[PDB]
């Protein structure tokens, strides 16, 4: 059979010592053909839900010259696809959830060609990206809020928290970045970073506004500073809680 | 939901050629390949060709090599079938049947159209000939008297037959037409009480839109 | 090149299980034949049921199920319904080809079996002037829609000059058909006796006249 | 049957080294259809991009004509191994690297029609050169091309023409295949040029690539604009509020540095 | 090797549609012939119109359009103008090189057709002593500029010994030409009578002389 | 706008050789290939060769292999054409025609030059022999008369023909020169009221600046 | 025509392994033309750069001479596969 791989970009056979092919000719005339092949298949992937994404890669298989009138491909009835013992753990980034054997017979300008398709489904390891980024940013935002509960007169207390929290936030962002592949479209990881970056920045800016109006030393303004602090203790946690609902319900799919 | 609305019925003369449309709706048109099936009276369902809206690629039956031509307009989401060198044999009803798999030939029929009736006859417009039919002499009474009209030798279909200008709507049976020598023949029947015949006169109203004729016929016993 | 064969017609009761078969003339129906089953409702309505490898058309009831019993394709309806009464076509895929079968006329009994009401009509006097005689045999109110019309003249069946319509459904779910016997006017004069013989569900209704 | 036909063609004095005959001594007209499967590995540094495509050529060789329309012979016959036919010495002028696919059977298909028309199909993996310009980063647009011409035969012997119907065919999900860019239009034009060795017919399919502006907007432009605005509100604060103005000034600048990286 | 044939000359009115053809001697004009159309205004002006596959020269009016009607190239002017009056050459690409045609003289009537005023002129005796005979037949004021010229000097048929200039545009936009005769001094006395006829717009006009 | 200015008109003798220039302006010169077209009287337009200013590559017509030589100077944006072994056959008007596509051969003519008239002939400078052309054996006079003036045998071109030192400036006809072998020749006409002649002297003024000859010729007809 | 000529050249005893004859026993003069298409992948670390180019060489082989200029034969013939010349 003039079989090939439609979505293969690069492919090699193994020829070390004797070539790795096996052909058995049964008595009834049934032929068994076995061959080791190294493929580099194309698999368009999408990272809109970074890193809570799922990818599906395929292995298309069909004849090149012979139409449906000469050759017809069919998956073996029993165990069409066989994974190796520790294949799912072999991948560092992903964890294989499903394998499927389907047909991809298509009609082209040259004729109707029979085709098979093995498909693997890839889930990304979310536990790391969950715990090493989402957790510290969550704690970072929480730490930034307790400056609202601090007095205006404690400048070393509020200035430290605001600046320190922001500096730590940048560092976490940098660590996640290297792992993250460069891609031109917006990812879920970018949204959740930019938000946490903003909430911490606004918490610090809030202090600047408070320290300003307090310093002008007149009681209408004197007392207003506290009012700003009071509403901040409610506004920020609500806005952040609103964000999380919007975020996780959007990138929950 | 999805829909596959085709062109209206057509009537042409031998030698000519026309093209049937099939407008798709309710799905991504370029994702499903379209089949074409021909349903004639004399022969069974005959599969014609298939065409992939995306590729434009086609695959015809050997029987219809040159007889049919499948095209496609992606903008209007419509599949077309052009039939060339039309003869009396090509007189049938043509359907467009969608394949069921998404961007791959699954080799199974999904949705069908309402059908397009193509009539190809070298006959000229002929006005109907209505004859009265009554039970023969003797063998009378028994069950309630059954009467009817015989619309013989007209072209083309259809013809509407009503009774007493549409007063008797019980026992009315309109049998399908049968064409002999390129002229359609149809008969319609009604059932009336035997005590009300032939004392009361019933009359069949036969109308032919193409002929612009409306003939009435009174049934009289032999 | 190849012919697909189905059963003429089958009758079943609601709730029961019926199996329609689909035999190929080239041999056993394999998986590369991609057995397709198409249902034909009256008034030229068509929809696909079960196709290709193991695919099912969207919205097809669970009672419909395909298989390969014996050496031919099979369409099994487990728990037949009233609306399951239609014509079922099977199509087989020959390499680069499709072939439909004769189609099976499945009847799901929604009402008790009724004998056909047959009435035969002699040629009109006006028609005889045109040197053409036409006998009309109207077959009304029978169920299921399967009848066999035969004509007999002077004790002899006529092989030439007869034609019968296909059984079409009425308003009351019964079926109707008509048959014509075309003759020359001079031929109608010489033959003393004419007869129309209709057969429905193994029983025969006869109507005759003599002029 | 088919094998018997191919034998009859090459039993006669045939030379694949010889250009096919023409009715008036004109050039052999090769009709070209192109199928683009994948676009990948766009590189702005080395000015190149990788593209996998299916090339379809078609010409008339009356020497290979073995039949009429109304005969019992199959319309076309697939050319088996061991038999060479004349084929256009076509190449890709702007190709830097290129491979054919040879896994199991090599991915070529040759059909010889009865009238003598030859259909040639082949899968090719190219790495084409594409000079790119990033003066308008990132709101820029790039255009990459796939030139196609003959190497030895001049305009008197061979002439290339894009197929009349659908000269270029993109794969189902090609526009989404590119991570960095979004292709808005593809075009098929002619690039026949006059060289020192002669006049060579040439085809050129061109793809136009636009970059995603939406990211840079929400990742760089929007946050920086807000950052500049925040730096202004230190003007509206009093002079005596040193912790207020010093913090805002430094914090804003430090954040901007992080953005640039 | 190959001859490109165009129409001699064609006439059209402003606002109407005219089609100039360009026939090949090698067969049907295909796309690899790359039909080119060149416009020649008077005073040796040359503008490019339609070329190669589907190309148009910058500034070429929309009324100009090329096609392949039948088995030859075609240049169609839909909505002719007064300034479209020129000589149109067609060029075809056979193999390695181009071959031009005879060119079509398209005339767009800006004024109604004028009948030519033709008068023949006897050879002066001043040049007869040089044993040379030159009879001049002047043709002035005719519209358009398509004039055939035959001579019936001596015996009614003429074979050779005549030269005619192309129509020259005058100030009044009417065209003008002349036809000379090359004979010896021996021919003047021996030959009986003279005749210089010119045919314009299907109308022939003859003159007499002795 | 763009321009293609060529060299001025030339006059040479058989055996010699000259070169026509064609200065380009208004566009990127190295981007468009130049054609050269020869317009003779006896034969139609004879296309010569083309040359790519960028590549320097040339392709000549087989008829003119060796007869013409195309070079190019990118600095001055000029194309040159050298004609070798000039004979009487090479007497024509030469144009340079630009191709229309940018850095690719589109096979279509864009802009043309004004043209360069090259006249080559082994004839010497010869003063014109003027003979009064006049009507003979006129049948009748009807308020109109035409008078001629045959300027025969001069070289080289041109000549300035006027009537009565430019007094008669209406209806003066001057025909294009038609030349015999080795000799150039033209004639002229004039329209005047019938009565003013031969009652009033008309004079044909012929000037030949090539030989500084200015001869006036009266008309004497019976 | 061309195939008719190429055969005639290699029917005589010809050896592509043997240097072409010279009028005076001198060396074979090869004229070289170079066309640069692309310059890319300049590397400063590995002290290298990638360059794609068209090489044009030209020499005279009197053994391959099949005609005089004033004959009905084409100035040049494209060498087909299966025939080796000294290079
Ligand atoms: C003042 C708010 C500052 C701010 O939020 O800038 C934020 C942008 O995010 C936005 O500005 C979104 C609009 C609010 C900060 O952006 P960032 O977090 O520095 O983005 C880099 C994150 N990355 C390295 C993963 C790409
Ligand atoms: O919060 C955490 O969000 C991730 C999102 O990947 C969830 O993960 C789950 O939802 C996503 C959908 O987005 C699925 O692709 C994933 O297979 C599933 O494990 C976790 O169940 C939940 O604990
Ligand atoms: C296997 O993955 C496929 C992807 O389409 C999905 O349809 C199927 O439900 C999965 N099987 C299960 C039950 O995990
Ligand atoms: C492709 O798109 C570009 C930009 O809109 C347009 O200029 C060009 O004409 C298009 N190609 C064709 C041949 O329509
Ligand atoms: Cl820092």
């Amino acid at each position: 059979p003039d079989t090939f791989f439609p979505n293969e970009k690069q492919a090699y056979k193994h020829t070390i010592d004797k070539p790795n092919v096996l052909i058995r000719i049964h008595n009834d005339g049934t032929v068994l053909y076995s061959v080791r092949i190294s493929l580099v298949l194309s698999c368009p992937m999408y990272l809109q839900y970074y890193p809570m994404d799922v990818q599906q890669c395929s292995i298309d298989l069909a004849s090149y010259a012979y139409t449906t009138k000469d050759i017809e491909y069919l998956w073996k009835e029993h165990s069409p696809l066989q994974l190796k013992v520790g294949l799912s753990s072999s991948l560092p980034s992903f964890q294989l959830t499903n394998t499927s054997t389907t047909y991809c017979t298509s009609v082209t300008n040259t004729g109707i060609y029979s085709c098979l398709r093995t498909t693997i489904q890839l889930k990304r390891e979310f536990s790391f990206y969950l715990l090493q980024l989402y957790i510290p940013s969550c704690m970072l935002v929480i730490v930034s809020w307790v400056s609202f509960w601090f007095d205006r007169t404690a400048i070393p207390a509020r200035v430290t928290l605001g600046v320190t929290t922001l500096l730590t936030m940048t560092a976490q962002s940098a660590g996640i970045n290297s792992q993250l592949p460069p891609v031109s479209y917006i990812k879920a990881i970018d949204v959740w970073i930019g938000a946490c970056m903003t909430f911490i920045f606004c918490a610090l800016l809030e202090f600047a506004l408070v320290n300003h109006i307090a310093n002008a030393g007149t009681t209408e303004w004197n007392d207003i500073s506290k009012r700003v602090d009071l509403i901040s203790r409610a506004l920020f946690p609500v806005l952040f809680f609103v964000f999380n609902i919007l975020y996780w319900s959007r990138f929950g799919h | 939901e999805v829909q596959l609305q085709q062109s209206g019925p057509e009537l042409v003369r031998p030698g000519a050629s026309m093209k049937i449309s099939c407008k798709a709706s309710g799905y991504s048109f370029t994702g499903y390949t379209m089949n074409w099936v021909k349903q004639s009276h004399g022969k069974n369902l005959e599969w014609i060709g298939l065409i992939n809206p995306y590729n434009g690629g086609t695959s015809y039956n050997q029987k219809f090599k040159g007889k049919a031509t499948l095209t496609v307009d992606k903008s209007s989401s419509t599949a077309y079938m052009e039939l060339l060198s039309l003869t009396s044999e090509d007189s049938a009803v043509y359907y467009c049947a969608r394949d069921g798999d998404y961007y791959r030939y699954g080799r199974y029929f999904d949705y069908w159209g309402q059908g397009t009736t193509l009539t190809v006859s070298s006959a000229k417009t002929t006005p109907p000939s209505v004859y009265p039919l009554a039970p023969g002499s003797a063998a009378q009474t028994n069950s309630m008297v059954t009467l009817g009209c015989l619309v013989k030798g007209y072209f083309p279909e259809p013809v509407t037959v009503t009774w007493n200008s549409g007063s008797l709507s019980s026992g009315v049976h309109t049998f399908p037409a049968v064409l002999q020598s390129d002229l359609y023949t149809l008969s319609s029947s009604v059932t009336v009480p035997s005590s009300t015949w032939p004392s009361e006169t019933v009359t069949c109203n036969v109308a032919h839109p193409a002929s612009s004729t409306k003939v009435d016929k009174k049934i009289v016993p032999r | 090149q190849a012919v697909v064969t189905q059963e003429s017609a089958l009758t079943t009761s609601p709730g029961e299980t019926v199996t329609l078969t689909c035999r190929s003339s080239t041999g056993a129906v394999t998986t590369i034949n991609f057995a397709n089953w198409v249902q034909e409702k009256p008034d030229h309505l068509f929809t696909g049921l079960i196709g290709g490898i193991n695919n099912r058309a969207p919205g097809v009831p669970a009672r419909f199920s395909g298989s390969l019993i014996g050496d031919k394709a099979a369409l099994t309806i487990t728990g037949a319904q009233t609306e399951d009464e239609a014509i079922y076509f099977c199509a087989l895929w020959y390499s680069n080809h499709w072939v439909f079968g004769g189609g099976t006329k499945l009847t799901v009994l929604g009402q008790p079996k009724s004998s056909p009401s047959v009435t035969l009509f002699p040629p009109s006097s006006e028609e005889l002037e045109t040197n053409k005689a036409t006998l009309v045999c109207t077959i009304t109110d029978f169920y299921p829609g399967v009848v066999t019309v035969d004509w007999k003249v002077d004790g002899t069946p006529v092989t030439q000059g007869m034609e019968t319509t296909q059984p079409s459904k009425q308003s009351n779910n019964k079926y109707m058909a008509s048959s014509y016997l075309t003759l020359t006017a001079r031929a109608w004069e010489r033959h003393s006796s004419y007869s129309c013989q209709v057969t429905h569900e193994g029983h025969t209704v006869e109507k005759s006249l003599s002029r | 049957s088919d094998s018997k036909i191919l034998a009859h063609l090459f039993t006669s004095g045939y030379d694949f080294r010889v250009r096919p005959p023409t009715d008036n001594g004109g050039p052999v007209v090769v009709s070209v259809n192109m199928l683009l499967r994948t676009i990948s590995k766009i590189d702005v540094v080395n000015m190149e991009y990788s593209a996998q495509l299916t090339l379809r050529e078609s010409w008339i060789d009356k020497r290979l004509s073995y039949g009429v329309k109304g005969d019992g012979q199959p319309d076309f016959v697939i050319l088996t191994v061991g038999h060479q036919i004349w084929m256009p010495d076509t190449f890709f002028p702007n190709e830097k690297q290129a491979y054919k696919h040879t896994i199991d059977k090599p991915n070529v298909l040759i059909r010889i029609h009865n009238d003598g028309t030859v259909l040639y199909s082949v899968r090719i993996s190219l790495v084409l050169s594409c000079p790119m310009y990033l003066q308008y980063y990132p709101m820029d647009v790039q255009q990459c091309s796939i030139d196609l011409a003959s190497y030895a035969y001049t305009t008197k012997d061979i002439e290339y023409l894009w197929k009349e119907h659908s000269p270029l065919q993109l794969k189902v999900g090609l526009s989404s295949s590119l991570p960095s860019f979004q292709l808005t239009n593809t075009s098929t034009t002619y690039c026949t040029s006059v060289t020192n060795t002669g006049i060579y017919s040439c085809l050129r399919t061109t793809i136009q690539l636009k970059r995603e502006f939406s990211f840079y907007l929400l990742q760089l432009y929007i946050p920086s604009c807000m950052l500049v605005i925040v730096s202004w509100v230190s003007f509206w604060f009093d002079r005596t509020a040193i912790p207020a103005r010093v913090t805002l000034g430094v914090t804003t600048l430090l954040t901007m540095t992080a953005q640039s990286a």
